[PDB]
């Protein structure tokens, strides 16, 4: 999936699946 | 599916089908924007049994940029800008090459100009911007009509073949995509060096196209609603 | 006293109507504002006189009828300043009213371009608003915390401040239209927006998580009838500002 | 297409010629025109493009370019305010255009015009004429002189404006505000000789004390037109301290909670404060420069309702233009610089971005470890501003470190803010710390590349996320390159910040790759695969890596 960045609100990163 | 007992789960999915739904998300592309399903869907199935040169550079630049999309152009533009000189303007005149990088490429171009020096990629971009501007206008009906809301009045010699061109989906996306970098363009001419000012032999073919351009979203107005 | 006060405000509109016509109705070329220059301080003079007769209502007239000219004049900053001090004249008095001024100050920080001002603006509106009028809100607060929750939501999705900046009622804001995990939903209504423009702007928050512009594209066509103009304008700088950043100086 | 002539008051600055004042024009360069798309009135720009600001300032002509004015638009007018001001053509254009010194626009004949207007309106106010119409008739000469081209028609609109005053009553108001500035505009543009000085002094100190406030702005005018003359030491010794003291006692007073005064009145007197000590640094008193230095710093120091935008932006262009201008005395100059680093610390992106232009200036006039306290403040802004703010900090960082410090002094700081997990931009920061490895590369220095990737590596294997810590890596392999087609690639690692697909991976496994080949000596080999088998867990970009590299 996407999941929020934590050093900013705005921004997602990948996490594998 | 997976939790119940798979005597009962394969009657409720067959192979047949999970095989249909895994190539439909694959060739929709449905597959990377929902990763989770599609790695829960291979699962089920086995539950029911380099050299970094120039020639390399070109290849990377075009998977971003001879794509559609709108989504980084301003780094697709600077992607562009360090392909040699002498492949800038056959990659950009191909079929395939992404429009909406046009107007970034002038923008970016210029602020080498202003800077004071060539722009490589200025030069192509304006190039391109205006033989496809032109390209577009000798589509258009031979005898121009004036557009009115009220009256389509003239209708297998003019009106039907506009009715073909708006509405086409293909053309209809490009003309506005295509005015983005004219008007990038004409916003500048004044600033630029002399051999790069405005073409007179181009003068008639961008005021055809600009009338061409208002006429088309007038008619997506008519047919569809406001546009983008 | 109130009739000094009264001639005051006749005087200040005869510059007000001068200024008018040489502005607006002649479009007049040589048109520096000495007319406006003289009613800003004729009302500068005006409004000392309602404060220390201790009226801040009446003074708060003053205040609205430079702010409207100063915004037709073509000067919405200083007529943002203007409605602001409107708004602080009524609010110990007349919340509502001090709502409808300080939402004409956010109309005019987004005629200046101030879009960090007007942000500002809609949370003090959309606080006062809770504060004076509720947690469902009267009708007449209710349309004020609609207008304020849909430009709020814009506005942030067009600055998109850092962590130093995303205040916990901006971050209260935006994780209505927001998920929490990876198998949430998202979150349902509260009954404060229509569910059909509430879904384009929970779809509108998402798609700039997951970068889709051609979602976002569909979504401007789509909430295009259920906006403000002064919103479409909003939902259109969030498209430009998505497809063509400002800031890079290209 | 079009908007009216500007001739401004002040000079091209000599500063800007120097080897850091042509550094300092490239870097406030970026900065001004940043500051020109988020605030201007854009009134001379029909369409949405962000980078089209212009002046119509023609050489004395084509128009001068933007970038070549950046400091000499007069102060009171608004920024991109294309409307018609007193005070649109200064004396010196007056002189130098039309060759006085003490026709033809655009096919059109306007001296034609302009001529028969002096005889029409001569006769009309020196007859038993309409008073409603003197004034109309006395603005409309201070305008239309804008247009006169000969010296005669100056002299006949003096002649004819001091036999007007002492035609009209002494209890005037609604004239006296275009009797001013249009009798200094023409006395003016006539020099100034003791024939016309001891009259206009006289009118300007008296009208100084005028209870109508437009006719108090037109005596400012009409001082800035006058104060551009070569004066005679007995008007200087005379005229210069009236006007002093005049602003000193309407400023002082109002600086504290200027948006309860006119803006105009606020505007012009910071204008006159800022052409004196410019021009005339000697004549002026000893608590001038320093007094106004302070009082505008009150001004800036206001928070964003008590000073409004427009005066704020006045005030700091102002004082950046007297710090750029040589004739400060050393203690005004530097209490500028204590004034200028307490308003970059502050909520709006543009009160900011214009406190960074005053800094930059500051910093770049002033050509040990002081320098440190300030690049710690841009980075601080990277860090807290909003993107288009943090965007333009990030495109000047790189030429502010290379300018102020030693590599080795700033490479510390330049990686660790990429990599702080309090970094909201750290795609910002990858140019950064690119420009600083190509810079070190570009300096035949590429030793200091070697070390500074190895002593840093294993910081990067501990980024939280693990697409956060491919990608940042591959950012660095891409900033550590010398390889051209390499190098290149840093906008397409920047576009794919969140992801991690396999070509994510493939990437990576590349870049790392091509730096191992040609750019790391047996002991460092050994160490990058040791700093690398840590996380080379069996399904990682790190195990993948580790195999193309182990072979």
């Amino acid at each position: 999936y996407l999941i929020r960045s934590s050093f900013n609100w705005f921004v997602f990163v990948e996490v594998p699946c | 599916l997976l939790a119940a007992n798979l005597q009962s789960s394969m009657a409720q999915l067959p192979m047949e089908e999970l095989n249909r739904i895994q190539e439909y998300l694959q060739s929709s592309g449905l597959a990377q924007r929902h990763q989770r399903l599609y790695s829960l869907l291979d699962r089920f199935r086995l539950s029911t049994m380099v050299s970094p040169d120039k020639d390399w550079y070109v290849h990377l630049v075009k998977s971003q940029c001879w794509t559609r999309s709108d989504s980084a152009l301003l780094e697709g533009a600077e992607l562009v800008n360090r392909i040699p000189a002498e492949d800038m303007n056959a990659f950009m005149m191909n079929s395939e090459f992404n429009l909406s990088l046009l107007a970034p490429c002038l923008s970016l171009g210029m602020s080498e100009i202003s800077g004071g020096q060539k722009s490589a990629l200025f030069e192509a971009a304006r190039e391109v911007t205006l033989a496809r501007v032109s390209g577009t206008v000798q589509q258009l009906p031979a005898v121009h009509h004036v557009f009115q809301p009220e009256l389509p009045a003239e209708p297998a010699a003019y009106w039907s073949k506009l009715n073909d061109l708006f509405g086409d989906a293909a053309l209809y996306q490009s003309l506005p995509t295509l005015a983005r970098a004219l008007a990038q363009y004409l916003v500048v001419v004044s600033k630029l060096p002399s051999h790069l000012h405005l073409p007179p032999e181009k003068e008639k073919d961008i005021v055809k196209f600009v009338v061409a351009t208002l006429e088309a979203l007038s008619w997506h107005l008519i047919h569809e609603q406001i546009p983008l | 006293g109130p009739g000094e006060a009264l001639a005051l405000t006749e005087a200040a509109r005869l510059f007000l109507r001068q200024e008018r016509d040489a502005r607006q109705r002649l479009v007049c070329p040589a048109a520096y504002g000495e007319p406006l220059q003289a009613a800003a301080s004729a009302l500068g003079a005006a409004v000392r006189l309602h404060l220390e007769l201790g009226q801040p209502a009446a003074a708060a007239a003053l205040c609205l009828e430079l702010a409207a000219a100063l915004r037709d004049l073509g000067q919405p900053a200083a007529a943002a300043g203007h409605f602001q001090r409107a708004a602080q004249l009524q609010l110990p008095q007349l919340p509502l009213a001090a709502l409808q001024a300080l939402g004409e100050a956010a109309s005019c920080q987004l005629l200046a371009r101030d879009y960090t001002g007007a942000l500002a603006v809609f949370t003090r509106m959309q606080r006062l608003a809770r504060e004076h009028g509720s947690p469902a809100a009267l009708g007449a607060f209710s349309d004020v915390l609609v207008r304020c929750e849909v430009s709020r939501v814009l506005l942030l999705l067009l600055l998109q401040p850092p962590p130093a900046k995303l205040l916990p009622e901006h971050a209260q804001t935006l994780e209505k239209y927001s998920w929490e995990a990876f198998d949430s939903h998202g979150q349902e209504s509260s009954g404060q927006l229509p569910e059909e423009l509430f879904l384009l702007l929970q779809s509108l928050v998402m798609a700039t998580h997951e970068k889709d512009t051609e979602a976002i594209k569909s979504l401007q066509v789509e909430m295009w009838p259920l906006l403000t103009a002064e919103q479409n304008h909003l939902l259109h700088l969030v498209l430009q500002e998505t497809i063509s950043p400002s800031g890079q100086g290209v | 297409v079009s908007c009216l002539e500007q001739q401004p008051r002040n000079k091209p600055l000599k500063a800007l010629d120097t080897r850091f004042g042509r550094k300092l024009s490239i870097i406030r360069g970026i900065v001004e025109q940043e500051i020109q798309a988020m605030v201007s009135k854009r009134e001379n720009i029909a369409t949405h493009h962000l980078y089209q600001a212009w002046d119509p300032v023609p050489s004395l002509g084509a128009l001068i370019s933007h970038e070549k004015l950046l400091l000499q638009i007069n102060p009171e007018r608004e920024l991109g305010s294309m409307s018609y001001k007193l005070g649109q053509v200064s004396i010196h254009s007056v002189w130098l255009g039309n060759s006085i010194t003490p026709k033809h626009r655009a096919g059109v004949d306007i001296h034609s015009c302009s001529q028969f207007l002096l005889e029409l309106y001569s006769r009309w106010i020196l007859p038993r004429t309409p008073a409603i119409l003197i004034s109309e008739v006395v603005r409309s000469l201070l305008v239309v002189s804008d247009l006169f081209t000969e010296r005669n028609q100056f002299e006949l609109m003096y002649v004819t404006l001091t036999e007007l005053r002492r035609v009209h009553p002494s209890e005037d108001e609604i004239l006296a505000q275009y009797l001013v500035p249009a009798t200094c505009k023409a006395a003016a543009v006539l020099g100034m000789d003791k024939a016309v000085a001891e009259p206009v002094s006289r009118l300007l100190e008296s009208t100084l004390r005028s209870s109508h406030l437009p006719s108090r702005v037109g005596a400012l005018h009409g001082i800035l037109y006058v104060l551009e003359c070569d004066l005679l030491d007995d008007t200087a010794k005379q005229l210069i301290p009236v006007i002093s003291d005049y602003l000193l006692s309407n400023l002082k007073g109002i600086a504290h909670c200027v948006n309860i005064h006119s803006q105009q009145h606020v505007l012009v007197m910071c204008a006159t404060a800022f052409y004196l000590i410019e021009n005339y640094p000697l004549d002026v008193g000893p608590e001038f420069s320093a007094s106004i230095i302070q009082m505008c710093g009150v001004m800036l120091s206001g928070s964003e309702e008590s000073t409004p935008s427009i005066i704020y932006h006045c005030a700091l262009r102002g004082l950046e233009r007297l710090l750029l201008s040589e004739q400060l005395s050393r203690l005004d100059a530097e209490s500028l610089v204590k004034l200028s680093v307490d308003r970059v610390n502050v909520h709006s992106p543009h009160r900011a971005m214009a406190a960074l232009g005053l800094m930059l200036t500051c910093m770049y006039t002033g050509k040990v470890i002081v320098a440190m306290e300030r690049v710690s403040v841009l980075f601080d802004r990277i860090r807290k501003g909003f993107p288009c703010e943090a965007r333009v900090v990030a495109r000047i960082l790189p030429q502010f470190l290379d300018d102020f410090f030693p590599p080795q002094d700033i490479m510390n700081k330049v990686i660790g803010e990429f990599l702080s997990n309090q970094q909201p931009y750290p795609q910002f920061m990858a140019t950064v710390v690119y420009k600083v490895f190509q810079t070190l590369h570009s300096t035949g220095q590429s030793s200091m590349v070697r070390d500074w990737v190895m002593l840093s590596l294993s910081n990067f294997t501990q980024r939280a996320p693990v697409a956060m810590a491919t990608w940042s890596l591959s950012c660095f392999f891409v900033s550590a390159s010398t390889s051209p087609w390499v190098a290149a690639i840093l906008p397409h690692v920047i576009s794919r910040m969140g992801k991690l697909e396999q070509v994510d991976v493939n990437l990576f496994c590349l870049v790392a790759t091509d730096f191992y080949r040609h750019q790391i000596e047996e002991l460092d080999r050994r160490a990058f695969q040791s700093v690398l088998e840590v996380v080379a867990a069996p399904g990682s970009p790190y195990h993948r890596l580790l195999t193309c590299l182990r072979n």
